[PDB]
């Protein structure tokens, strides 16, 4: 069960990620509010998911969904680039991230 | 913002109120500045959270014409709102 | 410049991460203030970076530098196991980050 | 214990006591202290307040003159030390 609230900890990671983009340097109320609230949901949801699970596999999947969700919802909502190159260096960055967090 | 009214005033203070917009337009903070419409010197300023649409300006000299302006965080919204008011 | 801010956001990402373990229940004053100051700086710098940079690239690179600093600090200041796996994950990460800056 | 240290009454008045402590070294400084005071007997409860951890002194007001009190300074947690108390008649 703690796995799923780890998934959701990870979805809310993307939520504040997109809400923060929408806030325009944290100046638009509501996207600003979502950013804050959707953060301590992620962190809280984590600390509970982590209670049960390994800290390593917890964070690895938490930030994985965080980082990929941001990349995906970005190219979608903010019509951010979709270069052959960008999708590649993003893959090396997320695996390095996932990697180092899965070692600790 | 829009609709900068002086809802109430005493000789020494004004209660101002504005239209935040709705939803998508709400900014996280407003920055209100007030000074003598004339010899000024500097202007006093303060900031109010963007959820609040009223503000209170205190420590005014009675009888003096003051100018009040309400800024958004950035230009890219709907310009500053300014008024004059004698206390 | 936006990129420079991200690096410093990532730097402060880890300084509050490690300061938060050196705070107790958020009880030791000096570590508590450092975590609190490191978070407000980390978020702020990130929020300002996200104005000019894709949320997908901003998040991942931010997270990356935090994950990288975390292991660079983990290895050096805590005698942490330095694996050939850990080095290649730090290389993928760096290649990911450098790579993304190069497709601006 | 470790912290807090050296709980003493700096100044006193029939109704009010001004207390101080040695927060300790920077790394021992805590986010707050919670401070308890009541008649050293306990006719019903005790009285309590907290102080920011960056403060080494606290004033206690509204005491009954002539009465012996107990005054206890705690840390946030028990991790740090045993909560140091003193007796004082106003
Ligand atoms: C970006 C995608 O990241 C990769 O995808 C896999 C997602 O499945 C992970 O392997 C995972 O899947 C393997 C099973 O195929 C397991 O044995 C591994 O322990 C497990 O880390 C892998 O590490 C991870 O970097
Ligand atoms: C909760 C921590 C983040 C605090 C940031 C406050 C948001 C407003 C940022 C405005 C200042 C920079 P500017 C004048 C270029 O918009
Ligand atoms: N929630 C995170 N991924 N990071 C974080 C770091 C610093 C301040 C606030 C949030």
């Amino acid at each position: 069960m703690a796995w799923l609230i780890l998934i959701i900890a990870g979805i809310f990671e993307v939520v504040w990620a997109i809400a923060l983009k929408y806030s325009n340097g944290f100046t638009r109320l509501i996207p600003s509010m979502i950013t804050l609230i959707g953060m301590l949901i992620s962190f809280y949801l984590l600390s509970q998911a982590t209670k049960t699970l390994p800290i390593g596999t917890a964070y690895a999947i938490w930030t994985g969904i965080g980082a990929l969700g941001a990349v995906i919802c970005g190219i979608i909502f903010f019509k951010e680039p979709l270069t052959a190159l960008r999708i590649v260096f993003m893959i090396l960055l997320l695996t390095g991230i996932i990697g180092l967090k899965a070692t600790s | 913002p829009t609709k900068l009214e002086v809802v109430a005033a005493t000789p020494t203070s004004l209660l101002i109120s504005w239209d935040a917009g709705h939803w998508w337009e709400w900014v996280t903070y407003y920055r209100i500045t007030y000074g003598e419409t004339g010899g000024n010197s500097p202007v006093q300023e303060f900031t109010v959270p963007g959820y609040s649409s009223t503000a209170t300006i205190s420590g005014l000299k009675p009888g003096v014409d003051y100018t009040i302006t309400v800024y958004a965080p950035t230009s890219d919204y709907g310009s500053p709102i300014s008024i004059n008011y004698r206390t």
